[PDB]
RNA sequence: UGGAGAGUUUGAUCCUGGCUCAGGGUGAACGCUGGCGGCGUGCCUAAGACAUGCAAGUCGUGCGGGCCGCGGGGUUUUACUCCGUGGUCAGCGGCGGACGGGUGAGUAACGCGUGGGUGACCUACCCGGAAGAGGGGGACAACCCGGGGAAACUCGGGCUAAUCCCCCAUGUGGACCCGCCCCUUGGGGUGUGUCCAAAGGGCUUUGCCCGCUUCCGGAUGGGCCCGCGUCCCAUCAGCUAGUUGGUGGGGUAAUGGCCCACCAAGGCGACGACGGGUAGCCGGUCUGAGAGGAUGGCCGGCCACAGGGGCACUGAGACACGGGCCCCACUCCUACGGGAGGCAGCAGUUAGGAAUCUUCCGCAAUGGGCGCAAGCCUGACGGAGCGACGCCGCUUGGAGGAAGAAGCCCUUCGGGGUGUAAACUCCUGAACCCGGGACGAAACCCCCGACGAGGGGACUGACGGUACCGGGGUAAUAGCGCCGGCCAACUCCGUGCCAGCAGCCGCGGUAAUACGGAGGGCGCGAGCGUUACCCGGAUUCACUGGGCGUAAAGGGCGUGUAGGCGGCCUGGGGCGUCCCAUGUGA
C-alpha cells in the first residue's frame, strides 16, 4: 500500500530525510507521489522539521500508511491530536 | 612504431606498448613507443625530460 | 602545497616591491634597493619588448604572488568573481581580501602573509570565537578576528600588535590593538586599496 | 542448496490440477447446452445452460476464471442458445433467461 | 480530447474501409520555411457512403483493426477529385524513379 | 551580459584554401614522482567462463505431529500421558517471492520523449460506505508399515487437522440473455429468469481485538490505443499472403488481422517504403557568444534481458535472476549404478584488456516483507576497506639573517649569477603521546487515559573511543613539464646531417638559445606530463552565418512532371501567424 516514510538525502554522515507519499514498492529515494516536508535527525537547524498538515491528513483520509518511525514525527508534530 | 631517445634494448620477440603520434620524417609510421614498459627499458643516463624516455630519477650525491 | 623558498627573487622578478618579507621586503629592499633587476644569470642584460601576452602573464603572477596563493585556489576565485555581474575585476580583489590569512596580515597580527598562514594554520587565530585553522576561510561584514587564550600571549604576538600602534588600518577594517580583536566592516572597492596591479590586464589574461 | 519457497510451485500444481479439472468440465458441459439448443430440446438444454451458468459463476470464487470472463462466457453463451432455439425449438424454460 | 483531423479520400477498395490523406503546415525547426506533410489513415466507414474526393474529417477511436484506428466524422465538401489528382500522379510517377 | 585569435603556400603582396597550436571536458589510461583529510567515483573489454560464502523469508493470534525441554495430571516397571508454557525442527495452510539488486545484449520500434484517448480494462495489501458470516461432507502431507539407491532420493500401503477442499442454505448485492428508459461506441437505470458467496484463531473473554465473505466508491499501480518528435547508406527503389479490408468466431482484464475460417484485392513507398549498418531512449551531461555540436557513464524515470532459445503453470499481478518443463552448448559429483548447475545479485577467482576495488561491518539508523506484538530475514541500505581516478581543503614551516660564505655556473679574469636562499638565532609547532568523547536514537514497546488524544517511563550504535574537545608535543614529502617561433623562460660545453628533437614551420654540415648534460630561468605543485576521444577556435556544411568569370564549384542545350514561388481591389472563413487565459513541462 501507499506509505509515508523517510528518504535519505544530503550526504554521508549527514542525513536530511525528505518526508513523502509514494508506493511501498518504490525505492526509498525514488519517484514519490507528493513531498510534504523534511527532518534533520541531527538537530543542526531551526527548521529541522516541517509538515503540511492540511495536505498530510488528506492522504490519511484516502488511506495512507506511515512508518513506525515516521509516526513518531507525525504524532510528535501535532497532526494526530484529534481535539474537540 | 618509432623508438624514441638514444639506444634501446628491443630484439625480435620483445613485448612493447604503443603510444600514438607520428614522426613525419619517417613516412608510414604514426605510432611512438612508450619507454620503461614491458620489454622497453627507458633511456639510461637520461637526466632531462624523463617523463618520456621512461627513465627514473637518479641519485644525486651518494 | 603553497610556495616555499626564494621570495626576494620574486620581489624583483616583477620589478616591484611587494613586501612578502616582514622587515626586509620592507627594510632597505626586497633585496632590490641593492639589485632592482631580474634574477638568474641574465640579470644585468637589456630586456626584449615584452609581448601583449607576457605582459598579462607578468601582471597576473604579480597579483597571485602577492597573496601567495596557488594557481588552484586562485583561478577558482576569478571564475566565481567573473560569474557575478557588475565589474568582476573589482569584485575579484574583494574575494581576495576576504581570506582569513589576509585579514590577519592587514590587522597587523602578522607582518607577512606567509607568517599569517602559520598563525591561522596552527590555530592561534579566532573568528567570532571559533578555532579557524583554515587560511582559505572567507570572511564577511562584522566578523570578529581575535587571538585565542592559549595564544593571547607569545612574545611574538605582543610585538606585532605593538608595532600596529603608530600605524592605521584599512577604511574597511578596525583593530582593538589593546584587546587583540578586529572587525571586517565592508568589502573594499578598488579605491579602498591601491596596488601595482592593473586588474583589467588580469581579466584579459583569462580570456585566452 | 535452495529455498523452501519451492513450495509455491509444489502447491501451484494442485491449484493447477484443481482449476484445470474444474475447467475441462465447463467446456464439455457448455457443449451439452449448445448441442441441445441447436436441436430443439429447449427444456433439457435450458437446464444445462443454467448449470453451465453455475460452474461459470461458481468458478469466480477462486483464481480460475474471474473479471468479465464468466460474463463474456455467458454473454456469448445464453445469447448463442437463444439464437439456436430461435430456429424452431420454441422456448420451454426461461430458467436462466429473462425473455 | 480525442484527436480530430481533416483529410480527403483516395481509396474505397476495402469492404467498409476508406483511405484518407491528411496534410499539415508547420515551420521547419531549423530553416523556418512553412512546409507541408502527409499521412494516409485507414478510415472506418461501416455504411460505405463516402467516396473518392470527399474532403472529410476523422476522429481518434478505439482499435477497429490493425492499422485501422480512425472512424469518419462528417463531410466537408465532396466532389473534389482534383486533390486526388496530384496524389494519383505522385504514385503514378514512382514508376519512373525505379533504379532500373 | 555575450564573441580575441596565432603559425604554415611567395623574393615580397593581396586572396582562396587545407594542415597545426593556445581553451574547456573524461568512468580514463601510460610515464616520472607522491604526505594528509574530506566528499565523490572505480570491468567502457568477453551479455566470456565461474570454486566458496551471502544476497527473501515470515506467522504457534490458521492445524496435526517432532523430540526437547518445562512446572507438573495420575498410577499393573525406567516414567507415564496429562497439562500449560513453551522451545521449537520439519509437514499442512496464509502472505511475500512480480518489490528491492545487476546488466545494455537486443530493439530504429508506439521502445522513448511530449501531449491525449479507453462508452474497450485489471489492480492484492490500504481507506470509506452497505450487507453478511446458517448448517452438512471430504482429501493430502505429517505420522506407522513396504521397496529401490552411492547419492539425488523415489515410489508404494494405510490413518489424521484445520483460515485446506466440497455441498446446501442465505441473499444486502453482483453477474449475463431479452424488452424498456436515459445516455448514447458495451455508461447508468429498470423489469423479468436463471447463477453466485464466507473462516476461524487469540484474549487483561463475555465483550473487544486479529481475520472471513459480496457489493458500490477512494487511492495507488498498470495494460491497450492515438497525434507529433526520434541516427547512417538510394552505391539499399520497389515491399507484402494474414499480406490490407470484411464477415463470423476463438482469445484476453478488454480493443485489435492477436489467432482462426470465408469473402473481396487490397495495404506500403522519393514526405524514402523494403533492405543493410549503428544504437537501449529521456531528465540530463560536455562544449559553445549564440544557435548549434557531442554525449546518455554515476544519480533518477521508462524499456529490455537473467547461460542460448521455446513454453506454459501459479497468481490480483510473471510467461518470473536466486520458480518449473523441454532442446542446445558448457561445466561439476559419482562407490559411475546415475545425478547436478546457471554472479548481468554482494564480494572474490579466471580469461580478455592500456585499465577499473574488500571473498570487510552492521541491521544501530532508513526502506522492505511477514506478524497482535515482541521479534525475524534484509550483500536494499547505513558504514568501514582498496585506487592522487576526480573535485576540495591541508602540510613539508615563520621572522631575522651578508655587500651577500662554501660549491657549482658563466666571465672581457675587473666581475656577474644562483642568493635571504643556506647556514645561523629566536617563534610557532601538523603529526604523535594522555584524558575525555559524541549529534546520529526516537519510536515500536510499557504504565496512566479506552490500545483514541495526551502525558510519563524504558530500550537499542554498525560506523568506533571515530569525528570533535583539552593538554602535552617534534621544523617535519617535492616533484613534473617547458625556455628556436606560435609561447613565459639563455648561457657554457659536448656533438658535427652522426647521435638526436619534433603539434605545425623546422632544428643537427666544428661556434647549435631547437640534439645530449650542466648552470640559470619560465610554468605548475602532490602532483606535473603523455596518449586517446568530444566541443571550441573552424565563419572549415555558413539556420544565426559562405560560396560557384580566372582560386573547388552553372547541369552541353531545350522541353516538361511532381515540387517550391507568385501580380492590383473587395468580402466569407481564421489553417498558418499573434495576444490573453489555464493545464502539463516532478
Ligand atoms: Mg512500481
Ligand atoms: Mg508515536
Ligand atoms: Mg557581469
Ligand atoms: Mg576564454
Ligand atoms: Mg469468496
Ligand atoms: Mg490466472
Ligand atoms: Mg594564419
Ligand atoms: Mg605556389
Ligand atoms: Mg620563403
Ligand atoms: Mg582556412
Ligand atoms: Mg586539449
Ligand atoms: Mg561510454
Ligand atoms: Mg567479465
Ligand atoms: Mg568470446
Ligand atoms: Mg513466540
Ligand atoms: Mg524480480
Ligand atoms: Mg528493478
Ligand atoms: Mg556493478
Ligand atoms: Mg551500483
Ligand atoms: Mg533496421
Ligand atoms: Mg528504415
Ligand atoms: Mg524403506
Ligand atoms: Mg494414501
Ligand atoms: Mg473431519
Ligand atoms: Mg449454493
Ligand atoms: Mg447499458
Ligand atoms: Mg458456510
Ligand atoms: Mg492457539
Ligand atoms: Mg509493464
Ligand atoms: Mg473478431
Ligand atoms: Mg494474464
Ligand atoms: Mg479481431
Ligand atoms: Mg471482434
Ligand atoms: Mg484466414
Ligand atoms: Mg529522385
Ligand atoms: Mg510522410
Ligand atoms: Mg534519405
Ligand atoms: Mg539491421
Ligand atoms: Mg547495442
Ligand atoms: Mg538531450
Ligand atoms: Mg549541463
Ligand atoms: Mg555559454
Ligand atoms: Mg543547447
Ligand atoms: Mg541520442
Ligand atoms: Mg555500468
Ligand atoms: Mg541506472
Ligand atoms: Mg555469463
Ligand atoms: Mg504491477
Ligand atoms: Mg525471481
Ligand atoms: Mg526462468
Ligand atoms: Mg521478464
Ligand atoms: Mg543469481
Ligand atoms: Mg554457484
Ligand atoms: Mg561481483
Ligand atoms: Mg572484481
Ligand atoms: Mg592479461
Ligand atoms: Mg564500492
Ligand atoms: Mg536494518
Ligand atoms: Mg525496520
Ligand atoms: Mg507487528
Ligand atoms: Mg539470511
Ligand atoms: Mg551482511
Ligand atoms: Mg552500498
Ligand atoms: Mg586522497
Ligand atoms: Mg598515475
Ligand atoms: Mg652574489
Ligand atoms: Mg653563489
Ligand atoms: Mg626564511
Ligand atoms: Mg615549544
Ligand atoms: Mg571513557
Ligand atoms: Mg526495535
Ligand atoms: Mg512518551
Ligand atoms: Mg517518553
Ligand atoms: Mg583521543
Ligand atoms: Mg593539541
Ligand atoms: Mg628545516
Ligand atoms: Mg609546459
Ligand atoms: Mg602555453
Ligand atoms: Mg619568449
Ligand atoms: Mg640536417
Ligand atoms: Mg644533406
Ligand atoms: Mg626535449
Ligand atoms: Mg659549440
Ligand atoms: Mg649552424
Ligand atoms: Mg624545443
Ligand atoms: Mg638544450
Ligand atoms: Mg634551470
Ligand atoms: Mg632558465
Ligand atoms: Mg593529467
Ligand atoms: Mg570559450
Ligand atoms: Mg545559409
Ligand atoms: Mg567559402
Ligand atoms: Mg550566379
Ligand atoms: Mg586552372
Ligand atoms: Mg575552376
Ligand atoms: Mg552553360
Ligand atoms: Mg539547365
Ligand atoms: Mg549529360
Ligand atoms: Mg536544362
Ligand atoms: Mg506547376
Ligand atoms: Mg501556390
Ligand atoms: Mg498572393
Ligand atoms: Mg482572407
Ligand atoms: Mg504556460
Ligand atoms: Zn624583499
Amino acid at each position: 500500500m501507499v506509505k509515508i516514510r523517510l528518504a535519505r538525502f544530503g550526504s554521508k554522515h549527514n542525513p536530511h530525510y525528505r518526508i513523502v507519499v509514494t508506493d511501498a514498492r518504490r525505492k526509498r529515494d525514488g519517484k514519490y507521489i507528493e513531498k510534504i516536508g523534511y527532518y534533520d535527525p541531527r538537530k543542526t537547524t531551526p527548521d529541522w522539521l516541517k509538515v503540511d498538515v492540511e495536505r498530510a491528513r488528506y492522504w490519511l483520509s484516502v488511506g495512507a500508511q506511515p512508518t513506525d518511525t515516521a509516526r513518531r514525527l507525525l504524532r510528535q508534530a501535532g497532526v494526530f491530536r484529534q481535539e474537540a | 612504431a618509432y623508438i624514441p631517445g638514444e639506444g634501446h634494448n628491443l630484439q625480435e620477440h620483445s613485448v612493447v606498448l604503443i603510444r600514438g603520434g607520428r614522426v613525419k620524417d619517417l613516412p608510414g609510421v604514426r605510432y611512438h613507443i612508450v619507454r620503461g614498459v614491458y620489454d622497453a627499458a627507458g633511456v639510461k643516463d637520461r637526466k632531462k625530460s624523463r617523463s618520456k624516455y621512461g627513465t627514473k630519477k637518479p641519485k644525486e650525491a651518494a | 602545497g603553497r610556495y616555499i623558498g626564494p621570495v626576494c627573487r620574486l620581489c624583483r622578478r616583477e620589478g616591484v616591491k611587494l613586501y612578502l618579507k616582514g622587515e626586509r621586503c620592507y627594510s632597505p629592499k626586497c633585496a632590490m634597493e641593492r639589485r632592482p633587476y631580474p634574477p638568474g644569470q641574465h640579470g644585468q642584460k637589456r630586456a626584449r619588448r615584452p609581448s601583449d601576452y607576457a605582459v598579462r602573464l607578468r601582471e597576473k603572477q604579480k597579483l597571485r604572488r602577492i597573496y601567495g596563493i596557488s594557481e588552484r585556489q586562485f583561478r577558482n576565485l576569478f571564475e566565481e568573481a567573473s560569474k557575478k555581474k557588475g565589474v568582476t575585476g573589482s569584485v575579484f580583489l574583494g574575494l581576495l581580501e576576504s581570506r582569513l590569512d589576509n585579514v590577519v596580515y592587514r590587522l597587523g597580527f602578522a607582518v607577512s602573509r606567509r607568517q599569517a598562514r602559520q598563525l591561522v594554520r596552527h590555530g592561534h587565530i579566532t573568528v567570532n570565537g571559533r578555532r579557524v585553522d583554515l587560511p582559505s576561510y572567507r570572511v564577511r561584514p562584522g566578523d570578529e578576528i581575535a587571538v585565542a587564550e592559549k595564544s593571547r600571549n607569545l612574545e611574538l604576538i605582543r610585538q606585532n600588535l605593538e608595532a600596529m600602534k603608530g600605524r592605521k588600518v584599512g577604511p574597511w577594517l578596525s583593530l582593538d590593538v589593546e584587546g587583540m580583536k578586529g572587525k571586517f566592516l565592508r568589502l573594499p572597492d578598488r579605491e579602498d586599496l591601491a596596488l601595482p596591479v592593473n586588474e583589467q590586464l588580469v581579466i584579459e589574461f583569462y580570456s585566452r | 542448496r535452495n529455498l523452501s519457497a519451492l513450495k509455491r510451485h509444489r502447491q501451484s500444481l494442485k491449484r493447477r490440477l484443481r482449476n484445470k479439472a474444474k475447467k475441462s468440465a465447463i467446456k464439455t458441459l457448455s457443449k451439452k447446452a449448445i448441442q441441445l439448443a441447436q436441436e430443439g430440446k429447449a427444456e433439457e438444454a435450458l437446464k444445462i445452460m443454467r448449470k453451465a451458468e453455475s460452474l461459470i459463476d461458481k468458478a469466480a470464487k477462486g483464481s480460475t476464471l474471474h473479471k468479465n470472463a464468466a460474463a463474456r462466457r455467458k454473454s456469448r453463451l445464453m445469447r448463442k442458445v437463444r439464437q439456436l432455439l430461435e430456429a424452431a425449438g420454441a422456448p420451454l424454460i426461461g430458467g436462466g433467461l429473462s425473455a | 480530447p480525442k484527436k480530430v483531423l481533416t483529410g480527403v479520400v483516395v481509396s474505397d477498395k476495402m469492404q467498409k474501409t476508406v483511405t484518407v490523406l491528411v496534410e499539415r503546415q508547420f515551420p521547419h525547426p531549423l530553416y523556418g520555411k512553412v512546409i507541408k506533410r502527409s499521412k494516409k489513415y485507414l478510415a472506418h466507414d461501416p455504411e460505405e457512403k463516402y467516396k473518392l474526393g470527399d474532403v472529410v474529417e476523422i476522429i481518434e477511436s478505439r482499435p477497429i483493426s490493425k492499422r485501422k484506428r480512425f472512424r469518419v466524422l462528417r463531410l466537408v465538401e465532396s466532389g473534389r477529385m482534383d486533390l486526388v489528382e496530384k496524389y494519383l500522379i505522385r504514385r503514378q510517377n514512382y514508376e519512373s524513379l525505379s533504379k532500373r
